[PDB]
């Protein structure tokens, strides 16, 4: 088989940047290799076959160079779409093997989450459990901060998040924080507030309900 | 323009054979330039070509599942298939259908179509529907969702209205809760203004449960 | 500091030199009408002509630069039968553009058919384990028809695959058929690929039909060098740089008359 050790496994550049991403061979297989762009739950799209010849129908800001065993994508003037995994495969002899991949993250100007709590259905709260979801949308960089509190009492092993693939158009990310209680702890306390500390924010913002 | 579907369980039982099927629209299955291939992608890892196949019925395996491997199509349907047999754990991945396009004169073969992709989770754990409440909005701009809950196995599809809003959704990736089920939410902003105004339905597809919510917030 | 004079002749003095004349290099794995004379050869200094041709029935070879380089530093080709038996095809196919006394063809090659016109073409598997000390230079080709009828014709209805296969490779072609630009009064064509097998090491060719068999294999004997030129060849004159203008002579480190001479040779300014 041919291993394919393909450089760059995550990177960042900003909308305009010239990006390359290599990928090496362990034989010389005289350029039967082709790129492929995977955007977040999607298949992987065909960019450019045979080494340096784009397929109809990618932009002409993709390009592809390459001899023998080292070979490069290239894109110039990178777009905020852009933002995807990108793969080499090997075209030479079956088992066809792929590159382990490049993460192409959009770097951006920090913007500060829109924060929004939700509080649990009254349909919800008859299956014993109460899930309070708050959620921070729109927001750069990928770091950010989400405390529970419950009638000012820090909340622990309770919680769980989960961030999104950041925007095809504006590059940022939201994440939902989940606070799952029972429906007895739920109807014991009244103030539900969910804190949130993010560096384009200067003051932590803290959005509350009460549950009567 | 040659389409590719693919169409098979959502899930499997350990140590069993499973079973996709590739239906391959507008192009005959019998093109003489088309090697149909199957090409597997554990979640979080890399891409793994399995095998592929001619019109005359000639197969190459890759030689690590060779052993559990058979690749079959049917002229008269259209349509090639993929059997592994004897499942493990691993095989949990999203399967592609892929035409290997030959016609390139220099001899330089590639994928040019590829299947929507459907996962196949491997698990003695029977499927479940999901549940769904709605995340009421509570001027600018609201928030409006609805939190899809206790389902197994992924993958869920959340909509809005139908497909016919996009613009301002975020559906978040599955987490999986100490009961073994999957949750997650599905938001969206609109103007405060719309509220009363238009309806927001949002439409939650379990194709392993083969049950849609559709809840209305 | 450097040399600017070179000799108008190719200096063969001591060393082994072939004018390959009329034949182009790759044309000796194949064996067209002009390569009889070397289908096997020994050399230390090869040398091509502009009018030489790899090719008597119009095509092309895969991955030619690569094997002319390899040709070019390889002391000459030694050959050997495959031993090849076919039972239920035509095995002897001819074109016109390979003429020896009328209609022939490559003299390593064996064009394979159906038994007669529009009869079908057997499934066949065919295979040879290099049995020597050295990399078996192994060649096969693929047969573009004119038309659909004409591969019909000639190998049978249906979808015609050829599958290559060896430890180190593997890959499946197809044939594509259609009306191309009159080169030597033909439009079909026959694209000749080409891999090299280790020793102790099967090839394994499947197919069933517009398949060029190979009937020997190539050995390369040794080193060489190998240039194309169209001065005149010097046996009293040494040498040891040479390039398409000439001959080299120079003690001096460095050069400014050619930037890809071949052998020992100042470098280049
Ligand atoms: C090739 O195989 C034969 C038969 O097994 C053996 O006698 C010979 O030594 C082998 N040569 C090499 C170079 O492996």
């Amino acid at each position: 088989d041919i291993v394919m050790t393909q450089s760059p496994s995550s990177l960042s550049a900003s909308v305009g940047d010239r990006v390359t991403i290599t990928c090496r061979a362990s034989q010389s297989f005289s350029s039967h290799l082709n790129w492929y762009q995977q955007k977040p739950g999607r298949a992987p799209d065909l960019l450019i076959y045979a080494a340096s010849s784009l397929h109809s129908g990618v932009p002409s800001r993709f390009s592809g160079s390459g001899s023998g065993t080292d070979f490069t994508l290239t894109i110039s003037s990178l777009q905020p779409e852009d933002f995807a995994v990108y793969y080499c495969q090997q075209s030479y002899s079956v088992p066809y093997t792929f590159g382990q991949g490049t993460k192409l993250q959009i770097k951006r100007t920090v913007a500060a989450p829109s924060v929004f709590i939700f509080p649990p259905s009254d349909e919800q709260l008859k299956s014993g459990t109460a899930s309070v979801v708050c959620l921070l949308n729109n927001f750069y960089p990928r770091e950010a901060k989400v405390q529970w509190k419950v009638d000012n009492a820090l909340q622990s092993g309770n919680s769980q998040e989960s961030v999104t693939e950041q925007d095809s158009k504006d590059s940022t990310y939201s994440l939902s924080s989940t606070l799952t209680l029972s429906k007895a702890d739920y109807e014991k306390h009244k103030v539900y507030a969910c804190e949130v500390t993010h560096q384009g924010l200067s003051s932590p913002v803290t959005k509350s309900f009460n549950r009567g | 323009q040659v389409q590719l579907v693919e169409s098979g369980p959502g899930l499997v039982k350990p140590s069993q054979t499973l079973s996709l099927t590739c239906t391959v629209s507008g192009g005959s299955i019998n093109s003489s330039h088309s090697f149909w291939s199957w090409i597997r992608q554990p979640a979080g890892k890399g891409l793994e070509w399995i095998g592929r196949i001619y019109s005359t019925g000639n197969s190459n395996y890759n030689p690590s599942l060779k052993s559990r491997v058979t690749i079959s199509l049917d002229t008269s349907k259209n349509q090639f298939s993929l059997k592994l047999s004897s499942v493990t754990a691993a095989d949990t991945a999203v399967y592609y259908c892929a035409r290997e396009s030959l016609w390139n004169p220099d001899y330089y073969y590639y994928m040019d179509v590829w299947g929507k992709g459907t996962l196949v989770t491997v698990s003695s754990a029977s499927f479940k529907g999901p549940s769904v409440f709605p995340l009421a909005p509570s001027g600018g701009t609201a928030a409006l969702g609805c939190l899809v809950k206790d389902y197994f196995p992924e993958p869920v599809t959340v909509s809005w209205n139908s497909g016919a809003l996009t613009s301002g959704v975020h559906t978040f990736p599955a987490v999986l809760q100490s009961s073994g089920l999957y949750s997650l939410s599905s938001v969206v902003t609109v103007p405060s203004s719309s509220l009363g105004t238009q309806t927001y339905i949002c439409n939650v597809n379990h194709k392993p449960s083969n049950t849609k919510v559709d809840k209305k917030v | 500091t450097v040399e600017r004079t070179n000799i108008p002749r190719i200096c063969s003095k001591g060393k082994r030199t072939v004018d390959l004349g009329q034949c182009g290099l790759l044309g000796t794995i194949t064996g067209p009408p002009q390569c009889d004379q070397f289908l096997e050869f020994s050399a230390d200094l090869i040398i091509e002509r502009r009018e030489g041709s790899d090719v008597c029935y119009p095509g092309k070879f895969v991955n030619e630069e690569a094997l002319r380089q390899i040709l070019r530093e390889s002391g000459g080709i030694d050959k050997e039968a495959m031993g090849f038996t076919y039972s239920g095809i035509r095995t002897n196919g001819a074109t016109s553009a390979c003429r020896r006394s009328g209609s022939s063809f490559y003299a390593e090659m064996k064009w394979l058919l159906s038994n007669t016109d529009n009869a079908a073409f057997p499934q066949m598997t065919k295979s040879y384990k290099n049995t020597r000390k050295s990399p078996a230079l192994i060649v096969w080709g693929i047969h573009h028809s004119v038309s659909t009828a004409e591969q019909t014709k000639l190998y049978g209805s249906g979808n015609k695959l050829v599958t290559v296969g060896s430890s180190n490779y593997q890959q499946s072609f197809v044939p594509s058929p259609g009306a191309r630009p009159q080169v030597n009064g033909l439009s079909g064509r026959i694209d000749f690929h080409w891999l090299m097998l280790n020793p102790n090491d099967t090839v394994t060719f499947s197919f069933n039909g517009a398949f060029i068999a190979p009937d020997r294999a190539s050995f390369l004997r040794g080193k060489s060098m190998g240039i194309q030129s169209g001065v005149q060849v010097d046996a009293n004159c040494e040498g040891d740089c040479y390039h398409s203008g000439g001959t080299i002579i120079s003690n001096l480190p460095f050069q400014n008359i050619d930037s890809r001479a071949v052998g020992k040779c100042p470098r280049y300014v």
